[PDB]
């Protein structure tokens, strides 16, 4: 009973431990998928915006500068 | 007198089968002797399986266990 509950919880802690590491590599997974490239287009259609923004900033310049 | 005759010579036969019988158990007991030396390996095998059965047990039950 006592070497039993003591191998017994050993196992227990082992396998709880691998499933820290499943659910660990889970979200490194997740980071790794697509979110990198996700923001990646989410700056791009960003730079097209300021590529927006370049036209109406010069009148805004105009305006400070007379 | 006679009577003790008698007796001295039963119990010289009684004596005489004491010490065979003693020597039968020394060989009794020589041998056991001989014999515990090639069961200790084999006890310790037995208790490799039996922790080996509480454990797995232990573990199976923990995780998905397929019994009953």
């Amino acid at each position: 009973t006592l070497t039993e509950e003591l191998e017994k919880l050993e196992q227990q802690i082992t396998l709880t431990l691998q499933e820290i590491d499943s659910n660990f590599a889970k979200a490194h997974r997740i980071v790794t998928t697509s979110i990198l490239p996700l923001v990646e287009q989410y700056g791009e259609h960003s730079r097209a915006v300021w590529e927006a923004t370049k036209f109406w900033k010069q009148f805004f310049e105009a305006s400070a500068n007379v | 007198s006679p009577h003790e005759h008698q007796q001295n010579l039963l119990l010289s036969r009684i004596i005489t089968n004491v010490e065979k019988l003693n020597e039968a158990i020394m060989v009794m007991n020589k041998t056991l002797q001989e014999i515990n030396i090639q069961n200790m390996n084999i006890e310790l095998v037995a208790q490799m399986f039996k922790n080996y059965q509480s454990n797995v047990l232990f573990h199976l039950e923990a995780t998905d266990n397929l019994k009953d």
